[PDB]
């Protein structure tokens, strides 16, 4: 009952070595453009900050 | 593995031994039709074929 | 079951794209116009039914979508997504039948417009549930309509990312972004209009002397956000997409082409698992919904197994609610990673007969060999790649640097396997 | 990365030889790499990893 | 305003003699005009503002006659030489000048204004007012840089007072004098010799809503005296 | 979008929205 | 640098927007006394005194003058020249950009109309 642990514990450390574990210049690519992808999802809500909190003012006060 | 031609199983053993860090049980070598002698290596039983297998790259 | 509403439901398609193929930026002009819409897509409603909280699930629901009683991005793109993943479902889990003509695929996409413009109805309904009833619905259908046409011209047209996950992404940012300058406070025991921005951590050198404690609040700020806090966030962002990049390679021999290596990876995020966090998440979102069924036949006593113990004191009163929160997290990914990969695709047998399908044969062994050349990796990257994500979410609440925690690092994940997808079609 | 003959010729001799069974150990990783896929990206290397390997054995003789 | 565009002009450098040339006369010529009159007196002497315009005057033709020499020289190393030299002579003048030197704001126009002053003031012409001034930035010529110090210069200061707001009044309208006769000479340019049947038609009932806007916000904010 | 009009259909949907929503708030002050 | 020309353009509409009012500094909106029931709706920008705004006020004014400018930018620095796809990205430049210019004149003018009781 004890041992299908020591099957997955020796299962994990084998296929962290068979990944390629990524160096440098994948990790700079994927890394820069997709902070840039996020910020392009991301100004959005700086966007519904600038509109819909006023134009709940115009909601509520009216 | 696929070896240099001019091996003997005793120069196979004793570098499989060096770069692996290894130790084994016995060479057993042919030629493949094509001219690259190939090589099975018996391990020791000390020792686990898949898991010197995970360390080098194959699997 | 799907012979006879599919042929009949084909009211206003979209149109496919044209045969302008390849192109370098109109490509990205696509994209912005649809970023020009989700400027505008997040304004104000015509009805003034002024409810007094915004929405009731607009917290995790403000994370998926951030228009709470809100703007045309109507409460969230749940249709088009809830909608898209239990038609992959019942695609993949075989309750319903595979279709892979093209008329069926085309009808599946218009099955897939006709479950999401129902569940909008039903989002619809289900929020206005006075008087003044009339045209809130024609409002929400026509800006259903569009967030659908905007995401189907985003898949077959430019689309990277996706439609969807490029939006949330987007929206995401703009709400860090009011919360990275501020302008607006209604008016404690000292301070006000500063809370957890840069800019009131910027704002906050502008009035107070005493450098040293205007460093003490900017850094150790707890009950507003902190400015720690946000380099943990970035900290654990820079992590996560270096446990992206591990990918398992294989090589393929193409059949009947010479020496053509396209190989074929696994990555451990494995789907990004987008069914397996949201498994983690939802179960324990149904309960915590219906303990509202538990006040008359509770937040105290039921919660002890239930919820992170949310102290950043790691000896916290509790070390029960601790070690069994975190098994539970653990364990809950693995298991349902295990389980999962059955269903959406890429388990053994799906690997392997989609490979045969497109004519890719491992070098190494036959081509029904394919699968013990890789049985004994998929699950494990199953399980693993649950696991490791989990317990990656635990340093996502064991050191405060996310901004929503566990579910942003796992949505920004979403948007990093979205660029490969966007990419894919460059 | 580049392996130069500029610095080596300096170099005590120990020394080459250390840096030949480095690059003589990164060749065979590759050749490796090149039976299981690998990646274009590490089947660059092995070209680069044999010349500088001559590079080394060319200053040692 | 004026030195300071030519310590730019060390910077971009772009000097010439037709810089130079032209540049010490109105300056020094004109020291001593203003030594005419009582109100900048002794004065052009001694305040903190034009004191660095004649360090900036100095420096100036200091490095027209480097110029000068050193190009009929070799670049050697006895340039560097005598470099070292007239440089620790001209730091030590450096050193010998900075250790020598010698209800209004309630009224309320001099108190800050925003875009009223601003766009109710300018409408059309604030719009057109970085359109020129990227083309002065595209095209850049000797003479227009000043024009893109002018217009720097006077926003900064018109950020502060409304008073001084007549200092961008001729500014805006420079540049978007430019702007329009830009964007009018790019796009009458392409057809009688659909865009155009756009751009060019914009630009009349763009620009002359201005001529609206002139006539008639003078009639209402500033058509009234102060003793009556 | 072989065709443009789908954009220009969301543009047609934003102006139905802007100017429908102070349309009826004419009547209103 | 055209670098010179990205930092004049960002001083641009910061300088329109607050500086002035940095000092002078007023909170974003809110004005309403009940009206006759509902407490304190914000209001809006500014209307009855013509100097004053508040941050929420400038902002948008800012924001609005410098998209009008890069519009003509992107006029000049795209739409003359002929060189890239001649019926699909062109077409969208001028579209957009025509956009831009029409209706932020048209918000521009109701957004001095409204605050200000001109005229029209």
């Amino acid at each position: 009952f004890v041992e299908p642990s020591r099957q997955f514990v020796k299962d994990s450390i084998r296929l962290v070595k068979r990944c390629t574990k990524p160096d440098r210049k994948e990790f700079q690519k994927i890394a820069m453009a997709t902070a840039i992808g996020f910020a392009i999802m991301g100004f959005i809500g700086f966007f519904v900050k600038l509109i819909h909190i006023p134009i709940n003012n115009i909601i509520v006060g009216g | 593995f696929i070896v240099d031609v001019k091996a003997n199983k005793h120069q196979i053993k004793q570098a499989v031994k060096k770069l692996y860090d290894i130790d084994v049980a016995k060479v057993n070598t042919l030629i493949r039709p094509d001219g690259e002698k190939k090589a099975y290596v018996r391990l020791a039983p000390d020792y686990d074929a898949l898991d010197v297998a995970n360390k080098i790259g194959i699997i | 079951f799907l012979e006879v509403i599919k042929p009949f439901c084909v009211i206003l398609p979209e149109i496919q794209k044209p045969e302008r193929k390849i192109q370098f930026k109109e490509k990205v002009l696509w994209t912005a116009i649809t970023l020009f819409i989700f400027l505008v897509c997040c304004q104000i409603p015509l009805f003034g039914i002024m409810s007094s909280d915004s929405a009731d699930p607009f917290y995790w629901m403000r994370v998926i979508l951030a228009s709470n009683r809100g703007t045309l991005m109507e409460l969230g793109i749940s249709p088009i997504v809830t909608s898209g993943l239990i038609m992959q479902l019942l695609a993949g889990a075989k309750i319903i039948e595979v279709g892979d003509t093209p008329k069926d695929r085309a009808l599946f996409n218009g099955a897939q417009k006709l479950f999401g413009m129902i569940i909008t109805i039903g989002q619809s309904i289900v929020y206005v549930m006075s008087g003044i009833c009339l045209l809130i619905t024609i409002q929400l259908f026509v800006a259903g309509l569009i967030v659908l046409l905007l995401d189907e011209l985003l898949q077959k047209g430019y689309g990277l990312g996706s439609g969807i996950s490029l939006f949330i992404a987007t929206n995401i940012c703009e709400t860090i972004v009011w919360k990275a300058f501020s302008p607006t406070t209604v008016n404690t025991g000292r301070g006000m209009e500063f809370e957890g921005a840069i800019i009131a951590l910027f704002h906050l050198l502008a009035t107070r002397t005493d450098k040293v404690r205007a460093l003490r609040e900017a850094f150790y700020r707890q009950n507003l956000p902190n400015l720690m806090n946000l380099i943990a966030t970035i900290f654990v962002f820079a992590v996560v997409i270096y446990f992206q990049g591990f990918r398992v390679d294989l090589p393929i021999k193409s059949a009947r082409y010479r020496g053509q290596y396209n190989t074929y990876p696994i990555k451990l995020f494995y789907t990004s698992n987008i069914p397996i966090i949201l498994q983690s998440a939802l179960v324990s979102n149904l309960y915590v919904i219906s303990q509202m069924l538990s006040a008359r036949f509770p937040v105290g006593g039921l919660c002890h197994y239930l919820s992170p113990p949310e102290s950043f004191g790691s000896v916290l009163e509790d070390p029960v609610h601790a070690v069994v929160y975190i098994v539970f997290m653990l364990g809950s990914c693995a298991f349902f990673s295990k389980t999962w990969i059955e269903v959406s695709g890429s388990s053994a047998k799906d690997v392997a007969k989609q490979l045969k399908e497109q004519q890719m044969v491992m070098r190494g062994h036959r081509e029904t060999s394919m699968v013990h050349e890789l049985n004994r990796y998929i699950p494990t990257a199953a399980a693993f790649g649950g696991l490791c994500i989990g317990a990656l979410s635990v340093l996502a609440d064991f050191l405060g640097a996310i901004g929503s925690g566990t579910g942003i690092l796992l949505a920004v994940t979403i948007i990093y396997q979205y660029f490969e997808i966007f990419v894919k079609e460059q | 990365a580049k392996i130069k003959a500029r610095d080596l010729r300096g170099k005590k001799k120990e020394e080459l030889l250390k840096q030949l069974d480095d690059l003589k150990v990164e060749l065979s990783q590759l050749r490796v790499a090149k039976v299981t896929g690998g990646a274009a990206s590490k089947l660059s290397k092995i070209r680069v990893v044999r010349k500088s390997i001559a590079r080394v054995l060319t200053v040692i003789n | 305003l004026i030195p300071l565009h030519v310590l730019v002009l060390m910077l971009t450098g772009r000097f010439s003699h037709r810089i130079y040339v032209a540049y010490c006369t109105v300056y020094c010529l004109g020291t001593i005009l203003s030594m005419q009159i009582s109100f900048v007196g002794f004065q052009p002497v001694l305040s903190s503002e034009h004191m660095a315009a004649f360090g900036v005057f100095g420096l100036c033709q200091i490095h027209a006659f480097v110029d000068y020499l050193r190009s009929k020289l070799n670049p050697q190393q006895f340039e560097v030489l005598f470099r070292s030299v007239i440089s620790l002579v001209g730091f030590v003048l450096l050193t010998v000048g900075a250790l020598l030197m010698l209800i209004i704001a309630s009224v309320s126009e001099h108190q800050p204004t925003t875009w009223s002053s601003y766009y109710f003031d300018l409408q059309l012409l604030v719009f057109m007012f970085p359109v020129g001034l990227y083309y002065c930035f595209s095209n850049l010529s000797d003479a227009r840089i000043f024009i893109i110090m002018y217009g720097v210069t006077s926003m900064y200061f018109s950020a502060v007072m409304v008073r001084l707001m007549l200092v961008l009044a001729p500014v805006m309208c420079i540049l978007s004098g430019i702007g329009v006769s830009q964007v009018l000479s790019t796009y009458m340019k392409n057809l009688d010799i659909e865009v155009a049947s756009g751009m060019i038609l914009v630009m009349a009932f763009f620009l002359i809503t201005y001529t609206f806007h002139s006539t008639w916000v003078t009639s209402e904010a500033y058509s009234s005296p102060s003793i009556v | 979008v072989g065709p443009v009009p789908v954009l220009v259909m969301s543009l047609l949907f934003i102006a139905s929205v802007f100017m429908l929503h102070i349309w009826g708030k004419y009547t209103r002050s | 640098a055209m670098t010179v020309y990205a930092l004049v353009v960002v001083s641009y509409f910061l300088i329109t927007g607050g500086i002035i009012y940095d000092v002078i500094v007023e909170p974003p909106s809110v004005g309403s006394m009940t009206d006759e029931h509902g407490h304190q709706r914000p209001v809006a920008f500014l209307a009855y005194r013509v100097n004053g705004q508040y941050i929420m006020e400038g902002l948008a004014s800012s924001f609005l003058f410098t998209m009008g400018g890069l519009g003509f930018i992107i006029l000049d620095r795209s739409n003359a020249p002929n060189i890239p796809k001649l019926n699909r990205f062109l077409l969208l430049f001028i579209g957009f950009v025509c956009v831009l210019l029409s209706f932020f004149m048209a918000r521009v003018f109701m957004r001095m109309k409204l605050p200000g009781y001109l005229m029209g």
